[PDB]
């Protein structure tokens, strides 16, 4: 198995990580590379699919 | 073109990384020689 590095997005890699979500507590979080800190709550907003 | 307003839904994203400079459309032709219906 040989790995190549070229001028490309280079999206060839396995699992990043996974964890369980806890609500109603102040905590840091990282979703899809987006970092943040706060308290998570159930949201009644209806997002569009995209 | 009709009036009114309507937003456009994003559909496809492709990481191709190539150069595009010129293009052409493609149609479908059927023989009954060949007949094509109205289209704009
Ligand atoms: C398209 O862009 C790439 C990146 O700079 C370049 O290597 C290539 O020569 C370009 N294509 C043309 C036809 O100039």
């Amino acid at each position: 198995l040989s790995f190549e590095l070229l001028h490309a997005p280079a999206t060839v890699c396995g699992p990043k990580k996974s964890t369980n979500l806890v609500k109603n507590k102040c905590v840091n979080f990282n979703f899809n590379g987006l970092k943040g800190t706060g308290v998570l709550t159930e949201s009644n907003k209806k997002f569009l699919p995209f | 073109l009709p009036q009114g307003f309507s937003a456009l839904e994003p559909l496809v994203d492709l990481p191709i990384g190539i150069n595009i400079t010129r293009f052409q459309t493609l149609l479908a032709l059927h023989r009954s020689g060949w007949t094509a219906g109205a289209a704009a």
